[PDB]
Parts: C-alpha cells; structure tokens; sequence
C-alpha cells in the first residue's frame, strides 16, 4: 500500500510562512516525479508546483512564481513546499499528488476525483 | 470502506508454509504433462 | 471515521504480516535451465496495430483484433483467414472467444460490447446482440455461450446476460480504472485488476469483494490466473510481476530485474504453471520461473511492442500479437 | 482421401479474403485519422465540419472525438499513436491546458505526432511575466503571449513534430482548409526528415 | 616490375568493395522482414545491379587489362560486352526511378502512399530491366553495333577484346543510358530542393528560438554530384570519340571505365543512410 500524508498548515495572517511536508512510503521515492496541488474551497482543482525526479527541473504556476520553493528529499522520503508571503486568495486544501508512471516526463494527475496517489491534504487559509 | 475492511479481515488466512507447498507440488506433478518445459 | 478506517487497516496489516517468500522454501529444487523457441508460423495478415487475441479453446483457432476495423478468425495449423469480421467501432481494445468455439466478443472506445455469431446458417456473419456503460470497455470474457463478464474504464465490472441483454449482477468499489480480468478454471470467482494497484478479487454469484489486495506501486496493465486456482500473477507499470496468492491475502514473490525499466502489457502462465510469460515494452517477451525467479530465455522477436499474449489450453504454442500488425506463434 | 476436400474448402476462403483485404487496404491507406482532445469543439467540428468524416479535394478524414469519454486520460490516449495530427481546440484555466499539452508532447507513445493547435479564444494577475515580454495591442499582447508560451513549450523537446498554432473565432467558414493545407505539411515533413533532405 | 603488380591490388580492392558493400544490402533486406517495403525493393534492385557488376564484369575487365587480350574466346566476349552495358543502364535507371519516387512522394504527399503499391512496384522494376535489356542485350546479339572500318583486322577476325561501335549505336546508347536519366534526375532534384527550401523557411516563420539551410544541400551533393561527376565524363568521351576520332586514347577510355565502375560501389554507402539500415547493419557480421 502507498501512503501519502501531509503536515503543517493552519491559519496565518498575510505575509506569513508555512512549510508543508509529505510522508511518502510504500514505493521507491527516488524515481517518481512529484507535485503539489491545491483545491480552493468552492472551486475545482488547480495546479501550484511540480518537480523533476532529481530536484533539477522545478516549475511553478503563474501567480506563484518566486514566492514559494519546492524541494524533494530522495533519502528521507519527503516533499517540502516552503510557502512565503501569502495572499488573500491562497486559502485551499493542499494535496501531495504524484504522477502515474516511473521514469516519466509527463503528468495526468489533476483530476476531478478518483486518483489513488493523492493524499488526504491538509488545510491552509489566510485571515 | 470500513465495513469492507472488517468483512475482509474477519476471514481465514492459511500459512505460507502450507500454501507454497501446494503451489510447488502442483507444478512438480504437472511438469510431466507440460510439453513446453 | 477515517481514524477508525486507519485502525481497521492497521489490524488487517498486522494480521497479514503475522500470517507471513517461496524462495526460502524452494531454494534447492532443480532449476529448468536455458530454453528458447522460434517463430513456427508468422500470421502476417493485419494492417494496423494488433491490440488483443483470445487464443481459442480448440487449441487450434484464434481471434485477433486490431484497430484497422477488422476481426480476423485466424488458424494456427495452416495459417488461413477462416473469417474476416468487420466492425463498426473502428477501435478494439479486446476480443473474446467462447469456450465452445461458438461466439466472439469485441468493443472498445465506443463503450459498447458486441457479439458476432460465426456458426450461422444464412451466410454473412452478423452482430447478434450489441449490449450497453459510460466509458471504454477494456476486456471481455465468456463463462458459457451467453454470459460475459466485461471490465470497463467506468470502474465497474458488470456481469451481463446476452439473453434480453441485462446486467444480472453489477460490481463496483474500485475508484479507478479496471484494466484486465481473468477467470478461474472452475469458473466460480475471478480477480479483476485495476488502476489503483488494487487486484481486488470478486465472487461471481453474490456480487461483492471477498479478499482484496494492494501491493503494487503503479497501475495494473494485465492479470492472469494460476492453472489450478489457488494463485494468480499480476503485472504493473513498474516492470514488475508479482506472484500474489488468494489463500493467504498477500504475495509470495516479486519478479524484478534491475536491468529493465518499462511496463508489463500482458501475462499468462504455462500449463504446469512453471514458466511465467510476460509481454514487456522494450519489444521482448521474457520468461520467468515459477518459484525460482530469473529471466531464463528472452523471446525477442517483435519490433514495436507486445500488446497481448496467450497460451493454448494444453500448453502448446504461445502467440504474441504486437503493435506492427504481425502475430507470431511461438512453440 | 476424403480429407482432400476441406483443403480446397479452406483455401477458397483464404483466396477470397486475400482478395477482399487487398481492396479494403486501398481505402484504409487513403483516409487519414485525427483527434479532437483538449476540449469538445462545438465550433470547429459540429458547425464547420464517435467518428465525424468529411472530405476536401477527394481525400477523407476520420475526425474522431473523445467528448463522451472520461477524465483520466492515461489509458485511452496511448492507443492513438498512429494518427497523423492531434487537433487541439483550446480557449486557473490556461495552465491546465498547458500542463495537458506538455504531457501530450513528452509522452512516450504520442511522441512523434504533430500537434495542430487552435486558439478558439480570439490575465496579468495570473501571469506576472506579461510585463517583461514584448513581441491596439490590448489584444495582440495577450494573443501572441499565449501563443509564445505554447510554442516555448513546443520547441524544447528532436524535430520530428511541430506545433502549428492558428487562430479562429469568427463563423469559421474556411476552418477546414486550415486543417487540410496544414495536414499536407505534416506528410511533406515526415518524408523530408526521413530522406535526410531537410 | 610494378606495372603488373599495382593493378593487381588497386583493381582488386575495388572488386572487394563492390562485392562486400552490397551483400550487406541484400542480406539486411532479405532477412529482417521489416525493410521489405515499396521503397526498399528499389534499393535491392540497385544492390543486385551492382553485385552483378562486381562479380561478372570487373574481375574479368581487370584480367583483360593484365593480359591485354581475351582468353575465354568469342561466345564469352560477345556476352560480357552485352552484360556490362546492361548492368550500367540498369544501375542508372534504378537511380532515376528512385528519384521520380522521391519527387512524387514530396510534391504529392496524399497520393504516394495510396497510388503506388507493393504490387505496382514490380511492374516498374521489370520494366526497367526491360528498357535496359532491349537496348543493351539484343542490339548486340542481332549485331546492330558491328561498326560497319578498322576493327576487321582483329575484332571480328579472332581473339581481340575491343569495343567498336558505330555512329548510330554509340549515340542512341548514350541518349538512352545517360541523357534521359540526367535530365530527369536534374528536373526532379530541382523541384525537390525548391520544397526543402520552403519547409525550412516556414519553420523559421514561427519557431527557431546558411547554418542549417545547408543540410538540404550537402545531401543533394552526396546523392546527385557523386553520380553526375562519376558518369558524365565517360558519357561525354563516348560522344566525342564518335563525332571526332583519334583524339582520345584507350589509356583514357579505360580510366573512365573505372572512374565509372565505382559509382556502383558508392551506392550502398549513399542510399543505405537511414537509421533503420544503420541499425540493421550490426547484427549481420
Ligand atoms: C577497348 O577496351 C575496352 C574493354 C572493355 C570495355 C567495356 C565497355 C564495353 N563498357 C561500356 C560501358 O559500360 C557502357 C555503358 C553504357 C553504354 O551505353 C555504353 N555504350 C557504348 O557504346 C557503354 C570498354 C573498352
């Protein structure tokens, strides 16, 4: 069984700083391309970040460039999304999604429902 | 989900020392009729 | 309720770890040695990618299905196109052959499974009863000449009854695609792979799971069933075949070679269950020992992929229909 | 000796099917297929044009459609690897399209398919690079920035397949020639790059 | 002596090259079951039409230089001269049909895959090996080249291996063997370069972010020049030696016949330049 849990999060005023984690066990972590995904309560799923399978090719969405910083850890089996300088429209449930195939260069994971490598997801809001 | 976990956890589970022996013996007895080996 | 589910799952994990690899038991048994086999006949008849072939029960015929809009009932002793059944659903993701050599099944992206009657009495081969699922239809099988247990991408295996075309039963509970399914030889219970690493077994009569599994790291492409019934193998997208078991709620060995990273595309056993075939994605077709896992003899013959695989009901002639329109009947 | 009649009975079926297949292949290799993923068209396949055939200059096109299909696309898209041109009607919103397009590109079986494209939608809060980029401009900036982003995704994989971005928002009368003329180029380049001549 | 020991190696390495560069194009097609396509039957017609050139003609046309006089006789020196002018015309018309093939496949892309089938690429080849025979094997048996006059001393008399054609055969042999294929394989490649210089100009109208516009020229070079430069001087020396005379030596008419008999050893190093061939060339030896 594959297990993808999270940590951190809560309620912080603008300009705060959250550092979310993700506990991945069950599968070898060194060769699966990961990515985070946030769902605005009252809206469909969106996209925030990703990462290659060596921390090399980090990407981001449009309005989240520079602020955050994602970084894997291929020995401790974690994925940390350091958040900086939040905003009013950054309240959402944050899932630690994954991608289906090993040794891949593509993702088909931001789906309406029915995905089996996408954790429960903590909540992060702004006051 | 929880009902299914319970109704699947309340059944019998034979030992590996007994299941692997059967799996081995079936092949060891059918290897004769097996022509592709 | 989620915490209670976690507690129950921890209990199941503790039980399945307390009730627990066949290698430590069978480590001195005599091996099989090297073995290779050559293409006896090359059924070069198709004109698109061959996506499935249910090797018939007669151990002679075979039905191959390709995206060209054709369904050709081949032969394996003189290599002749006994029939050529055209389809209206240009794509085909599976074919199925009745055990009494009396029916065939089809159906793919067009969501509809269909039934062609070949033992007719008026000439042309006509569609008997096309029955309809919201999603593609990625498998079909036959219990008797009028009972088909289709899979779907709708996440729901759904046993049918061709007479009056109804869902006698209906299975569900996967939350994910359902790629492949097998059937026990005694035809009473059947595993059903999926796209959640969930090789959930089922029961044909009632309509609910009996003892599920989850032991893979990616989706399951194709599944099998041991010749007796007390075992079943499984392939996935992480280049691994895993000899599961349905008497101990766990597996018994993992097949994996560090030299290859690709995705299994179809599996099937031999008669004695000794040689575990496999259709990989780097164009070859390995063979694996039963309880002495090692890549013994690579049957690399194809040139694009290996889309399916099959073995005669008396273990005589494997036949792998690749993606370049050419079957190949090994021996 | 009585076993010498079924031989001819079987060889006649053989020699009739090897006369029907050599006459069906000549209509299988004269129609090029398509695909219309990314979004249902309803403006480019129903009003201007699950098969949906048509014809331009004595050639027919099996313009398929996956509108009735599900969301998870990793299983019924690996069996379209023999099509010639994956038409792509497209109008956060755009980032989802971009992350679908990057995956269709870097896929392993859809690797060598020449993705045609269609900006049917013919902003700065979701895109901060909008101010540091330069080609009334109130429409040209947006249009050409979206197209430049798509082409910056397309020109990083090679040379076996190129994105052909077009634009259409009007009644789309001649929106079929923009596919015919631009599907001719894919065959031309598929031959040139193979003759080591381009 | 070196004038009898150099031509024993320089005119033998060529033989080895001819015979060894084309076994690798005959076997690597008759073996692999995935090359036997419509535009790789042509190249087999091109590899046999030089395997013969290097197995029957050249090893004989080398001992004919070493000895300086025929040895087999006349029932062989009238068949060898008739097989050589057949082999050359075949191995040029194969190039012209491949050129018309490519031209159609690039200027009519919707129709080359449909209106040119595996059953229609054998009429073409057994029409080319007839346009070669009808003009290089029968006009030698029916003696339409006897050159009716200084060959009467040795050639017709006895044991004199020497080509002697007339002002009506050595002209309608050239105008059929090298001046139709030349014009056709120039009008084809002009119209193919005019499109390789447009599908490399429509690219840089949207993307691109004489460097690479000179790849559609190096390959036209190594395909068309290596043929024109190799078979033009011989088939102008023929016309000149016919219209004028005594202005050209046999020691030149025999050097051109070897600046020509290597354009039939370069072809399996020019037309086998696709990755499929370059990969299949491994398992052979
Ligand atoms: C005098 O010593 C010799 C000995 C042998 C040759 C070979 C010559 C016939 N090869 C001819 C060549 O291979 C060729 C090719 C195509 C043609 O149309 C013609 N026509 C000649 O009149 C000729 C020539 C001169």
């Amino acid at each position: 069984q594959v297990q993808l849990q999270e940590s951190g999060g809560g309620l912080v005023q603008p300009g705060g700083s959250l550092r979310l984690s993700c506990a991945a066990s069950g599968f070898t972590f060194s060769n699966y391309k990961m990515n985070w995904v946030r769902q605005a309560p009252g809206k469909g799923l969106e996209w925030v970040s990703d990462i290659s399978q060596s921390g090399a090719s980090i990407s981001y969405t449009g309005s989240v460039k520079g602020r955050f910083t994602i970084s894997r850890d291929n020995a401790k089996n974690t994925l940390y999304l350091q958040m900086n300088s939040l905003k009013p429209e950054d309240t959402a449930v944050y899932y630690c999604a994954r991608c289906p195939a090993p040794f891949t260069r593509d993702c088909f994971d931001v789906t309406s429902t029915t995905y089996a490598y996408r954790g429960q997801g903590t909540q992060v809001t702004v006051s | 989900l929880v009902e299914q976990l319970k109704m699947e956890a309340n059944i019998d589970r034979i030992k590996v020392s007994k299941a692997a022996a059967d799996l081995m013996a079936y092949c060891e007895a059918h290897a004769k009729e097996d022509p592709l080996l | 309720l989620r915490q209670e589910a976690e507690q129950l799952k921890n209990q199941i994990r503790d039980a399945r770890k307390a009730c627990a690899t066949l290698s430590q038991i069978t480590n001195n048994i005599d091996p099989v040695g090297r073995i290779q086999m050559r293409t006896r006949r090359t059924l070069r008849g198709h004109l698109a990618k061959i996506y499935a072939m249910h090797w018939g029960t007669d151990s002679r015929l075979l039905v191959s299905a390709s995206q060209d809009g054709k369904l050709i009932i081949w032969d394996s002793y003189t290599t002749n196109k006994v029939h050529a059944i055209p389809l209206r659903s240009s794509w085909v993701m599976t074919c199925a052959y009745a055990p009494s050599g009396n029916y065939v099944a089809c159906g793919g992206l067009d969501n509809i499974c269909s039934i062609y009657n070949l033992k007719t009495r008026e000439g042309n081969v006509r569609v008997s009863r096309e029955l309809a699922h919201t999603g593609y239809l990625s498998c079909c099988r036959f219990l008797d000449d009028n009972q088909i247990v289709t899979s779907s991408g709708d996440t729901t295996c759904a046993l049918w009854d061709i007479e009056t075309g109804q869902q006698t039963t209906t299975f569900t509970g996967h939350t994910g695609d359902v790629m492949s399914l097998s059937l026990a030889p005694d035809t009473r219970l059947f595993v059903s792979g999926a796209c959640d690493a969930s090789a959930k077994l089922w029961d044909v009569r009632e309509g609910m799971c009996r003892q599920t599994f989850t032991g893979h790291e990616s989706d399951i492409n194709a599944i099998c069933f041991f010749p007796n019934g007390n075992a079943f193998a499984t392939g996935s997208d992480d280049a691994t075949c895993r000899l599961f078991d349905l008497r101990a709620d766990q597996e018994l060995m993992t097949y994996s070679h560090d030299n290859i990273i690709c995705g299994i595309t179809s599996v099937s056993f031999s008669k004695s269950g000794r040689l575990l075939l496999a259709g990989y994605d780097d164009f070859n077709c390995n063979v694996w020992d039963a309880l002495k896992a090692d890549s013994a003899g690579v049957l690399a013959g194809h040139d694009n992929r290996v889309s399916c695989l099959g073995v005669t009901d008396d273990g005589m002639a494997v036949a792998t229909g690749s993606w370049d329109s050419f079957l190949k009947i090994w021996n | 000796e009585d076993q010498r009649n079924e031989e001819k009975a079987q060889r006649e079926a053989n020699k009739k099917i090897e006369k029907q297949l050599q006459k069906d292949k000549q209509v299988y290799r004269a129609t090029h297929r398509l695909l219309l993923l990314g979004a249902g068209e309803s403006g480019k396949s129903t009003i201007v044009k699950f098969e949906t055939k048509f014809q331009v200059d004595k050639v027919n096109f099996h313009m398929f459609d996956v509108g009735g299909q599900r969301d998870e696309r990793r299983k019924w898209i690996q069996c379209f690897n023999d099509v010639t041109a994956i038409i792509f009607v497209v109008a956060n919103r755009l980032q989802e399209a971009l992350n679908l397009f990057k995956s269709i590109w870097n896929n392993r079986w859809l690797r060598t398919i020449s993705v045609i494209l269609f900006l049917n939608k013919q902003i700065e809060d979701y895109f901060p690079e909008f101010a540091r980029y330069t080609t009334d401009p109130r429409v040209t900036r947006a249009k050409y920035f979206i197209r430049d982003e798509f082409l910056r995704i397309s020109t990083a994989s090679d040379g076996r397949h190129y994105c052909y971005p077009h634009f259409t928002c009007a009644v789309d009368t001649e929106n079929i020639r923009r596919v015919f003329n631009d599907c001719r180029d894919i065959i031309q380049r598929m031959h040139l790059r193979q003759y080591e001549l381009l | 002596e070196v004038w009898v020991v150099g031509m024993g190696i320089v005119m033998s390495l060529i033989v080895l090259a001819i015979v060894f560069g084309n076994v690798l194009v005959i076997t690597a097609i008759a073996k692999f079951e995935r090359l036997q396509t419509v535009t790789n039957y042509f190249i087999t017609s091109l590899a046999v039409a030089d395997l013969v050139m290097g197995l029957a003609v050249v090893p004989f046309g080398a001992a004919h230089i070493l000895t300086k006089t025929w040895t087999f006789g006349n029932f062989w020196c009238e068949f060898w001269t008739s097989i050589d002018v057949l082999c050359v015309t075949a191995s040029i018309w194969t190039l012209v049909v491949i050129a018309v093939d490519r031209y159609f496949a690039i200027t009519s892309p919707f129709k080359y895959q449909s209106l040119l089938t595996k059953n229609k690429a054998r009429v073409i080849i057994l029409m080319v090996w007839i346009v070669s025979g009808l003009t290089s094997f029968l006009p030698i048996q029916m003696h339409w080249y006897r050159a009716t006059q200084e060959a009467i001393n040795c050639y017709a008399e006895e044991t004199c291996c020497d080509f002697f054609t007339n002002q009506a055969y050595a002209i309608a042999s050239s105008i059929v063997s090298f001046y139709v294929p030349l014009v056709i394989m120039v009008f084809v490649y002009s119209r193919v370069f005019q499109e390789a210089k447009r599908q490399l100009q429509k690219i840089d109208k949207s993307e691109g972010r004489a460097l690479k516009e000179h790849k559609a020229l190096k390959t036209l070079g190594i395909i068309m020049g290596t043929f024109t430069l190799a078979w033009l001087p011989f088939f102008i020396v023929n016309i000149v030696h016919v219209i004028q005379d005594n202005l050209i030596r046999k020691e030149v008419y025999i050097l051109l016949n070897w600046i020509g008999y290597v354009n039939s050893g370069f072809n399996p190093l020019i037309y086998s330049r696709s990755p499929d061939f370059r990969i299949a060339f491994q398992e052979l030896l």
